[PDB]
């Protein structure tokens, strides 16, 4: 019936100051006696989500007395976070909140692995160029073959937040057949960052182990 | 107080799937609750609802717009059991199902087409419901050639990648758990052919490339395959 | 007239109802001896008012009003014509001039599982007391103050119904008891 949108896609957080997230609705949820119908959820990685803030400004059990509930009418302002709509049958959730910690800007490390000789006889050639320890949100990694751009054949995977140094690591895999791999020799991936003045180019050729 | 449930498995499109939920530590027959499913890619989404027996004389059953009338669910007062039946499945219907539970404990101002509730106080452990037309495949691990360009010239990152494996839960150990420095794991990505691909890479200094032995062990309980493959530059 | 009065299913059912939702049944034009009620070893005292249990066979009456419920220990003494308390003024109240008595026995081996059993519920919040021989089954919330609770759990908003906790490891005073009430009128 309706769609609930969240303004902040990704913002850094620090223990010194509280954060701020908002959920935007399209219908009035005041109903009677000023009872706003909008919840807030906190989901741990790999765990069942629970209830922290419910019914708008009201608070539930288990709160750390920090996530205060504020909001009136169609405006509300307080892992991943979700909001509830309790007026119609569809319960719309949050899309992409993903609260992550503030980290120092770190230059990533571009690496390439040529496919093995065992994979060449299987008829499918897979080459993966990845990068590590770098502020998130650099999914513009592209695969280039002989100064040509290819799309629709690259998949990207994102790991969760570690507790050692709080650094992500994204792997970008590329898959072609043997016929498309034997017709080309130069394969290169482009790595970009907001902490890099210029992009770094890493390339290799077929003919060495 | 917690909710425990099981019954997940590999289900072909169509047919029936046995999904049941159990309740302990709290009263079951006086609680109105529903079901919540979570896709692996996107967030949570609402699927269905069911009113309690003693809360209202007339039972209220609600379903989502996409599955209105497709799903037939019910609850049992005896032995604290909640059921969920299936009749037809789609390839986009895969998700993780949570046994939702509400703290409202009452029903009012609810018709046969709508019923508002305040919140969901507690959610149980999820089940892995996965649909696949293809059968089970045996895993295959393929070494890769290391390179030493970034993180100075003395460090070379190499790993072991697995291709054409099924199902999603797979465990990879490096040096029988001894080498835990620089280990990262990625979650599974679904291809257009229904299989999965993954890589496991451990960063190591390149000064020990000729002496230290690198072994990768792949644990795959549903496939019952244990493959140990050595990697060399 | 000679027929078998159905006095078996009244207290031999597999599952009983709650305290607030006791079932009322009516049986007529039947005779039945009262000597069957001595089979159980943990059978409690009859402690009957008005009519003695000894002279319960030759006496002839009109109708039988039987209701049954499952309660915890230290609770069969509150079922009296003149009495006050929690379970007497909220769930089941007896008239002062009522003639008849109750039947109670230990049921720890039947109405108890290895896990927490909460199928039996009882009501302990009400705005006012109830008249004798009245059943009040309702899920409407009550207000404990000036807060208009519109079916929202929170401060000064509590559900009247609460669930019993029955376990085999509990003591005698917390064991479940199967109680069936008998009423005699002329
Ligand atoms: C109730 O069941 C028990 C066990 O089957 C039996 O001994 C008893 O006679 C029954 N009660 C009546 C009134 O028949």
């Amino acid at each position: 019936d309706i769609v609930l949108t969240q303004s902040p896609l990704s913002l850094p957080v620090t223990p010194g100051e509280p954060a701020s997230i908002s959920c935007r609705s399209s219908q009035s949820l005041l109903r009677s006696n000023g009872y706003n119908y909008l919840d807030w959820y906190l989901q741990k990685p790999g765990q069942s989500p629970h209830l922290l803030i419910y019914l708008g400004s009201n608070r539930a059990s288990g709160v750390p007395d920090r996530f205060s509930g504020s909001g009136s009418g169609t405006d509300f302002t307080l892992g991943v976070y979700y909001c509830m709509q309790a007026l119609q049958t569809p319960y719309t959730f949050g899309q992409g909140t993903n609260l992550e910690i503030k980290r120092t800007v770190a230059a990533p490390s571009v690496f390439i692995f040529p496919p093995s000789d065992e994979q060449l006889k299987s008829g499918t050639a897979s080459v993966v160029c990845l990068l590590n320890n770098f502020y998130p949100r650099e999914a513009k990694v592209q695969w280039k073959v002989d100064n040509a751009l290819q799309s629709g054949n690259s998949q990207e995977s994102v790991t969760e937040q570690d507790s050692k140094d709080s650094t992500y690591s994204l792997s970008s895999t590329l898959t072609l057949s043997k016929a498309d791999y034997e017709k080309h020799k130069v394969y290169a991936c482009e790595v970009t960052h907001q902490g890099l003045s210029s992009p770094v180019t890493k390339s290799f050729n077929r003919g060495e182990c | 107080v917690q909710l425990v449930e099981s019954g997940g498995g590999l289900v072909k499109p169509g047919g029936s799937l046995r999904l049941s939920c159990a309740a302990s530590g709290f009263s079951f027959i006086t609680y109105n609750m529903n079901w919540v499913r979570q896709a692996p890619g996107k967030g949570l989404e609402w699927v269905s609802s069911i009113s309690s027996n003693i809360l209202s004389s007339t039972s209220y059953i609600y379903y989502a717009d996409s599955v209105k009338g497709r799903f037939t669910i019910s609850r049992d007062d005896a032995a604290n059991s909640l059921f969920l039946q299936m009749n037809s499945l789609r390839v986009e219907d895969t998700a993780q199902y949570y046994c939702a539970r509400t703290r409202s404990r009452s029903v009012r101002n609810c018709t046969s087409a709508t019923c508002p509730v305040d919140a969901f106080d507690l959610w149980g452990q999820g089940t892995m419901v996965i649909v696949s037309s293809a059968s089970t495949k045996g895993p295959s691990v393929f070494p890769l050639a290391p390179s030493s360009k970034s993180t100075s010239g003395g460090t070379a990152a190499l790993g072991c990648l697995v291709k054409d494996y099924f199902p999603e839960p797979v465990t990879v150990s490096w040096n029988s758990g001894a080498l835990t420095s620089g280990v990262h794991t990625f979650p599974a990505v679904l291809q257009s052919s229904g299989l999965y691909s993954l890589s496991s890479v451990v960063t190591v200094p390149s000064s020990s490339l000729g002496t230290q032995t690198y072994i990768c062990n792949v644990n795959h309980k549903p496939s019952n395959t244990k493959v140990d493959k050595k990697v060399e530059p | 007239i000679t027929n078998l009065c159905p006095f078996d299913e009244v207290f031999n059912a597999t599952r009983f109802a709650s305290v607030y939702a006791w079932n009322r049944k009516r049986i007529s034009n039947c005779v039945a001896d009262y000597s069957v009620l001595y089979n159980l070893a943990p059978f409690f005292t009859f402690k009957c008012y008005g009519v003695s249990p000894t002279k319960l066979n030759d006496l002839c009456f009109t109708n039988v009003y039987a209701d049954s419920f499952v309660i915890r220990g230290d609770e069969v003494r509150q079922i009296a014509p003149g009495q006050t308390g929690n379970i007497a003024d909220y769930n089941y109240k007896l008239p002062d001039d009522f003639t008849g008595c109750v039947i109670a026995w230990n049921s720890n081996k039947l109405d108890s599982k290895v896990s927490g059993n909460y199928n039996y519920l009882y009501r302990l919040f009400r705005k006012s007391n109830l008249k004798p021989f009245e059943r009040d089954i309702s899920t409407e919330i009550y207000q404990a103050g000036n807060k208009p609770c519109n079916g929202v759990a929170g401060f000064n908003c509590y559900f009247p119904l609460r669930s019993y906790s029955f376990r085999p490891t509990y003591g005698v005073g917390h064991q479940p008891y199967r109680v069936v009430v008998l009423s005699f009128e002329l």
